[PDB]
């Protein structure tokens, strides 16, 4: 299956999709992050 | 960005000081030259002898 919108996999072979970390730009903030489509291998700053 | 809008830690600046008052009107002038004296009268002419 596609991996689900805000989730991302980059091994073909996995049993489940992992959920998109958190981005650190310091002490105390976190950006959290989004996925631009369905089926994605990478993830990017929700904001933008 | 890595310091959000509640880490500012400035006090923020005073408003700007009051703006200058204008210049004065001209002054007036010294009062002009009165006109010439009047000559005075004149020598009744030779008597008689
Ligand atoms: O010209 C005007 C002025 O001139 C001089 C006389 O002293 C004044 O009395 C007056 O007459
Ligand atoms: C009186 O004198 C002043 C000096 O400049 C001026 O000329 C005025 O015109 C005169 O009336
Ligand atoms: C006034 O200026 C300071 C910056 O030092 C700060 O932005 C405050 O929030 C503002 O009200
Ligand atoms: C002029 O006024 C502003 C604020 O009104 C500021 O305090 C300056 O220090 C003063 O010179
Ligand atoms: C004159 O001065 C003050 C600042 O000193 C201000 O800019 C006013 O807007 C100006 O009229
Ligand atoms: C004309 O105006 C100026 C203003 O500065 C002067 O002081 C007197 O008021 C008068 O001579
Ligand atoms: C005599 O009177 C005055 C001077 O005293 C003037 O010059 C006249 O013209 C003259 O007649
Ligand atoms: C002749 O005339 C003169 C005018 O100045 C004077 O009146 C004398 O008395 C007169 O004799
Ligand atoms: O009115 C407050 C300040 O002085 C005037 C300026 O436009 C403003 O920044």
């Amino acid at each position: 299956y596609k991996c689900p919108y805000d989730f991302f996999a980059d091994r073909p072979g996995v049993r489940q999709c992992t959920a998109c970390p958190p981005l650190d730009l310091g002490g105390g903030n976190l950006v959290e992050q989004c996925t631009e489509d369905l089926g994605s291998q990478r993830c990017k700053p929700c904001s933008l | 960005l890595s310091k959000p809008k509640t880490a500012r830690t400035e006090q923020s600046p005073p408003p700007p000081s009051p703006s200058p008052p204008p210049p004065p009107p001209p002054s007036p002038r010294p009062p002009s030259p009165n006109p010439p004296s009047p000559r005075p009268p004149s020598p009744a002419p030779p008597s008689p002898n």
